[PDB]
RNA sequence: UAUCUGGUUGAUCCUGCCAGUAGUCAUAUGCUUGUCUCAAAGAUUAAGCCAUGCAUGUCUAAGUAUAAGCAAUUUAUACAGUGAAACUGCGAAUGGCUCAUUAAAUCAGUUAUCGUUUAUUUGAUAGUUCCUUUACUACAUGGAUAUCUGUGGUAAUUCUAGAG
RNA sequence: UUCAUAAUAACUUUUCGAAUCGCAUGGCCUUGUGCUGGCGAUGGUUCAUUCAAAUUUCUGCCCUAUCAACUUUCGAUGGUAGGAUAGUGGCCUACCAUGGUUUCAACGGGUAACGGGGAAUAAGGGUUCGAUUCCGGAGAGGGAGCCUGAGAAACGGCUACCA
């Protein structure tokens, strides 16, 4: 009896389950944007309707008046920072339109593919789950991170492990070796 | 059940402690006192949360047996003493002496005070009434029984008090246009001037209350403590000053503010 | 090659418990872990405290190696570190002995065998001693 | 036999269970405040008896081995200075330090003496504390009719700014 | 983040229901189960039953000490260092568990106690006890009871009877 | 306010007004060991305050008319007086009056009903759930009765009867 730590079943599923088109659409973005889920889409699809459902919930009142005004500024802010909406686009109404592929393109799945290092898209995913990347100057290994558009310059190989050039990769410690050995 | 609780479940500690969700079932009741339970201030909460001088509750315990701490002149060794509102606590190691005086939020507040003020205590009433070999005697809503007032000391009206000594330095009557600080709820820790007193009869008497922003607001009485006539307050305020801003207005002076 | 680059955030002066209490950033370029006893030495060396004074714990590095973030203590004395930190923090350092005791439920029933009688008990084994007849 | 005691004033050769508080003995009250029903035995003697107790007052012919021959010492004595006054029989005027059993004890080589607690005495700091509380008792006194001539002229400084306000129409 | 399909027909459009569909800090189970954080967990049926152990006791410069205890040594010729035991004090009415009762009852907010008790809490504080006033306990009144000393019982028990 | 409080009158199986305790060993000589005085502890009186406590105001519950009357001999509703209680009171007692509630569902029954906070669901309106981390309330096998205590109708108290 500390209290009970909240949590949410964050990610919710469709109400129907078998839209073929959807199928084949949520197929399409996990191959894009290579997902192991369809779990890893519906989080970005109610991750967004919950700021979409904020957005419709302020446009029912008057932009001009206070919550409407702060609540929805802050909401934008809040998504220019993480960087899936626009600079040319800060005025709420555009909020609504936001979608799903934006999200995904600003991942850190992504932005390692985006930024080149990988070449071929999973292989971030897989350089990402590897204990290489480092968007800070701290390792990330969660390809669904959300690169926060500021931060995304500063996304190299990590300073441990290869690629950054610190250790080279595994085999190397097999391979110099058996190159001794000979 | 079967008389008074001896516990206080964390959850329902009084929010202005700012006590952790976590990292305790309960939390320290504040012992019985001269301030309400949810309108004190248990010690530990004040050592340990706020200031951090201990890092936890055993600390607190031997911080108040060695025994530099001093709230209203007496020692304490007490680690949920009800150090409510206008308690002076007085660190004698460091010189940081501390009025308890709330943020324009609600939850109170570290004012780090003067050697030097920090030696009267402002205080309410109350009563007004007479005791036995018919002495009239004052009481203070922050805890105190003072003997022998000034006949016009009347109810709802601070006074000063010597604290050391626990006496009578001077007092400010209650009217129209007299700064006045708040403590209920809502409206609490804001400031402002009065303008008008709505009598009623029998169900609570309330306060039209302009800040320096001339936003109005009312309370009741009961939650109103007179800090002064207009221009100067006795007591020295924390940074806010007792404004209470707007939403965006506070959201504005913290993203403007940015000097690395 | 790493140097164990140790800083000393928030340090917060304490009169009251004798110490300057205080957050440990450290790092460790290609080096893993800082370690405390390596530690309690770059604190006496930078804060002229002396292994015995300082008292260091919490840590837990980030992720990548990278960095730890400590809660490090430099008391004013030897003799006043002793008589405020708890003991099992002076037991870590070796400055305290471990103070050897039994188990928990053994005192509990050495606890209740003791309430269970009344008294002093030489009476009592007297008694049983005149019982072996019996 | 089966062994419950004989409890005065009960009456009866026979067992029986009654209510025994604390006040009386046959119970020793595990909580303070709490009476319970022990079992006790009546006060007359019957055949069902294993011990009786019979205080030996006054002596006889036959000295037995060592109940009336020996003489075991009493362990305890005076703790209170009028205990100690009355046990000797030495009155106010004797003064004090002495009458007392010290023991010297041995651990192995090393022999020295004990001392018991003695209560109970015109000590310097006893009568000192009595000054001490007595002060106090006059100098509260002496403050509040100070505090309370301040007040009384007070008022009656008060009383004529009343009347002079009044005094005009 | 307002969503519908299959089914009575020869086929049609309805009434209509059934069936699916999604979700449940909603129970159960069936497979399967590598890791990280977090984490409910004998409520539902029997407020059915309970071996064993434990979960409430507490002493400070500071109520009571000739333990025939421990101390031991450079305050005791009444006492003063530690302190088992015990009485006194206070606590054990807190917490914990559970949901049987219980349907204007409980309970929520709302008042009220000018209708009351309140150890604790921190603030306050009692020249008047005398009883005619020329020789009176007050620089200190009394005897008990416990722990103890033994004397014991019992088939048992955190049973305790007598004397000092 | 018949309040606070103050008076006149007394009582009373005359409550309370320290025959209590640990550290500190100062100040005047009427040169006694005199008279004097510090820092604390507990205790103790009603007034305060706090922790609370009992009541109590208003409004608010799930299903049932295959419950339309119910309460009032055995307190129902009111009154006068007492008794009790910490205290208000049909809380109890005497004497008196005949009230009281009801289709704006009294009363009765049901509840696989502890109440609330909340939970799930999730356009809006809602439905169902809330034993369960907080807040109330109850209970400690039942049903009684009580000791101590500020606070217990305690049950890691006791007395009993049933099981
Ligand atoms: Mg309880
Ligand atoms: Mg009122
Ligand atoms: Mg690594
Ligand atoms: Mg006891
Ligand atoms: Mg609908
Ligand atoms: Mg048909
Ligand atoms: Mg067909
Ligand atoms: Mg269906
Ligand atoms: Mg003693
Ligand atoms: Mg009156
Ligand atoms: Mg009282
Ligand atoms: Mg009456
Ligand atoms: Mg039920
Ligand atoms: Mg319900
Ligand atoms: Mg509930
Ligand atoms: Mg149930
Ligand atoms: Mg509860
Ligand atoms: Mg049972
Ligand atoms: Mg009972
Ligand atoms: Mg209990
Ligand atoms: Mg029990």
């Amino acid at each position: 009896p500390r209290a009970p730590r909240t949590y949410s079943k964050t990610y919710s599923t469709p109400k129907r389950p078998y839209e073929s088109a959807r199928l084949d659409a949520e197929l399409k973005l996990a191959g894009e944007y290579g997902l192991k889920n369809k779990r890893e889409i519906y989080r970005i699809s109610f991750q967004l309707s919950k700021i979409r459902r904020a957005a419709r919930d302020l446009l029912t009142r008057d932009e001009k008046d206070p919550k409407r005004l702060f609540e929805g500024n802050a909401l934008i802010r809040r998504l220019v920072r993480i960087g899936v909406l626009s600079e040319d686009k800060k005025k709420l109404d555009y909020v609504l339109a936001l979608k799903v592929e934006d999200f995904l393109e600003r991942r850190l799945q992504t932005q390692v593919y985006k930024l080149g290092l990988a070449k071929s898209v999973h292989h971030a995913r897989v350089l990402i789950s590897q204990r290489h990347i480092a968007v800070g100057k701290q390792i990330v290994n969660i390809p669904s991170f959300m690169v926060r558009l500021e931060s995304e310059k500063h996304i190299d190989f990590a300073r441990t492990s290869p690629f950054g050039g610190a250790r080279p990769g595994r085999v190397a410690r097999k391979r110099a070796a058996a190159a001794g050995g000979e | 059940a079967r008389g008074p609780k001896k516990h206080l479940k964390r959850l329902a500690a009084p929010h202005h402690w700012m006590l952790d969700k976590l990292s305790g079932c309960y939390a320290p009741r504040p012992s019985a006192g001269p301030h309400k339970l949810r309108e004190s201030l248990p010690l530990i909460v004040f050592l340990r949360n706020r200031l951090k001088y201990a890092l936890n509750g055993r600390e607190v315990k031997a911080i108040l047996m060695q025994r530099h701490v001093k709230v209203d002149g007496k020692v304490r060794t007490d680690t949920t003493f009800p150090a409510g509102f206008m308690d002076v606590i007085t660190l004698e190691a460091t010189n940081e002496n501390f009025r308890l005086v709330y943020d324009v939020k609600g939850r109170f507040a570290v004012h780090r005070i003067t050697d030097e003020e920090a030696s009267y205590k402002l205080a309410k009433v109350k009563k007004v009434q007479l005791g036995k070999k018919g002495i009239p005697y004052v009481v203070t809503h922050d805890g105190r029984t003072i003997r022998y007032p000034d006949p016009n000391i009347k109810v709802n009206d601070t006074v000063k008090v010597d604290l050391a000594t626990g006496t009578i330095t001077d007092f400010i009557k209650f009217d129209t246009g007299k700064l006045v600080y708040v403590t209920g709820g809502r409206n609490l820790g804001r400031v402002g001037t009065i303008v008008h007193r709505e009598r009623h009869e029998g169900g609570f008497d309330l306060v039209h209350i302009k800040d320096s922003l001339e936003n109005t607001f009312v309370t009741r009485l009961n939650n109103v403590f007179v800090i002064g006539e207009p221009g100067r307050p006795w007591i020295s305020l924390p940074k806010g000053k007792g404004i209470k801003l707007t939403i965006s207005e506070e959201r504005d002076r913290r993203r403007a503010q940015h000097g690395l | 090659s790493d140097a164990i680059t140790i800083r000393t955030r928030k340090v917060i002066s304490n009169p009251l418990l004798a110490r300057k209490q205080f957050v440990v950033d450290v790092l460790h370029p290609n080096r893993a872990n800082v370690s405390k006893d390596e530690l309690r030495e770059k604190l006496a060396e930078a804060y002229k405290a002396e292994k015995d004074a300082v008292s260091v714990f919490g840590f837990r590095t980030q992720y990548g190696g990278g960095k730890s973030t400590g809660f490090g203590l430099v008391y004013n004395s030897v003799a006043d570190a002793k008589k405020f930190e708890p003991a099992y923090r002076l037991v870590r350092y070796g400055l305290a002995e471990k103070v050897e005791k039994a188990s928990r439920q053994q005192r509990k029933q050495r606890k209740n065998r003791g309430k269970k009688i009344f008294g002093t008990g030489k009476s009592i084994a007297k008694k049983a001693a005149r019982r072996n007849a019996d | 036999k089966q062994g419950f005691p004989m409890k005065q004033g009960v009456l009866l050769p026979t067992r029986v269970k009654l209510l025994l508080a604390k006040g009386h003995s046959c119970y020793r009250p595990r909580r303070n405040g709490e009476r319970k029903r022990k079992s006790v035995r009546g006060a007359i003697v019957g055949p069902d008896l294993a011990v009786l107790a019979l205080i030996i007052t006054k002596k006889g012919e036959q000295e037995i081995e060592g109940i009336t021959n020996d003489t075991v010492p009493k362990r305890l004595g005076p703790k209170r200075a009028n205990n100690i006054r009355k046990f000797f029989g030495l009155t106010k005027e004797d003064d004090v330090r002495d009458y007392v059993i010290r023991r010297e004890v041995t651990k192995g080589d090393k022999s020295y003496t004990k001392a018991p607690k003695i209560q109970r005495l015109v000590t310097p700091q006893r009568l000192q504390r009595k000054r001490q509380q007595k002060s106090l008792k006059i100098k509260n006194a002496q403050a509040q009719r100070e505090a309370a001539a301040e007040y009384a002229q007070l008022l009656a400084k008060r009383l004529s700014e009343r009347k002079a306000e009044k005094a005009e129409v």
